[PDB]
């Protein structure tokens, strides 16, 4: 894995345990309109 | 001295006599070059008229404070916005007046920089906070210096009318857009003043949450000038980047003000939504 060469080494196992997670299919609900106020305005 | 006899009329309920008189004066003294005897007058006639619940009366005095101010060639000074902030907090939430007070103020407050003052933002921040507005309460602690508060109110916004699926998004959310306004100090305070303290996020970093670990990862990375390593985390952290479509947007936003990297994506929901830019 190139990445791990560009990082640093104690960030290594927290990175490749995120990249695992991460192909776990899990849909983000619809966003709240809470969450959607923060998106830019004009 | 004339306070006296103004402050009776207002006291008996004429207080459309009392308004067109304190017009009066203030014009008078402004022809007077009198700046400040005029603003005096005016901010204590729009409490005076706040206390009676005279809305209108009392904006537009408020307004002509900030006609004298501007005439006048004032400076910021911290009396001063937090004169303008509790004329801000007296005013109807639901005014078209506010709107133009706090453009104007913050406008005045710039020294047309152009950026109105983060000072007067917290303030607005705090009070929109206070009266539950956490929309607007958000856009105006971005705008600040204030990230423990913006942390603070972003727990409350977040728990209070949030979803559970959202509690790491809503602080990604923030400090990707206090680094899009290179307040890369903010964004570390909002970061860490988020996770200790929201009650659905437990020790770290580092997280269980991988978009926590990127955003961790992400500040270290920009505080140490470090290109190389903000272009991994990027794309290693690209399924959780997906939940909300604008944070690949803030991400080439932060590369280019930081790293000088040109902005990748062909998309710009910005565009849709508000340039980037001019948007923030």
């Amino acid at each position: 894995e190139p990445w791990a060469a560009a990082v640093p080494p104690e960030w290594v196992p927290i990175i490749q345990q995120d990249i695992q997670s991460q192909r776990k299919v899990k849909p983000q609900p619809p966003l709240s309109d809470a969450y959607l106020s923060g998106m830019p305005a004009k | 001295r004339v306070e006296g006899k103004l402050r009776a009329s207002v006291e008996k309920g004429d207080y459309y006599e009392a308004h067109q008189m304190y017009r009066t004066l203030f014009f008078r003294y402004m022809s007077q070059s009198k700046h400040t005897e005029a603003r005096e007058l005016m901010y204590s006639g729009a409490l005076l008229f706040f206390s009676h619940g005279q809305q209108n009366s009392a904006a537009d005095l408020s307004m002509l404070v900030l006609e004298s101010l501007e005439k006048a060639e004032v400076e910021v000074a911290d009396e001063l916005l937090e004169n303008l902030a509790k004329v801000f907090s007296l005013m109807d939430p639901n005014s078209p007046e506010r709107v133009t007070f706090v453009s104007r103020a913050l406008k005045w407050s710039s020294g047309g920089g152009k950026l109105g003052h983060p000072r007067l933002h917290q303030l607005l921040a705090l009070t929109l906070w206070k009266e539950q507005n956490y929309c607007e309460s958000r856009y105006h602690f971005l705008h600040s210096a204030d990230g423990e508060g913006c942390a603070n109110m972003l727990v409350e916004y977040s728990t209070s009318r949030g979803f559970r699926s959202e509690v790491d998004m809503f602080v990604a959310q923030a400090v990707l857009q206090f680094l899009c306004l290179k307040n890369k100090s903010s964004a570390s305070v909002v970061f860490t003043t988020y996770t200790q303290k929201h009650p659905s996020i437990e020790d770290g970093p580092p997280f269980v949450e991988p978009l926590l670990n990127f955003i961790w990862f992400l500040l270290l990375a920009v505080d140490g000038g470090k290109l190389t390593v903000f272009t991994v985390l990027c794309e290693q952290y690209q399924p959780s980047l997906r939940r909300d479509p604008m944070y690949n947007e803030y991400l080439d936003r932060i590369g280019q003000l930081f790293f000088g990297v040109p902005p990748k994506q062909t998309s710009s929901y910005g565009g849709l939504l508000g340039n980037l830019l001019t948007s923030l």
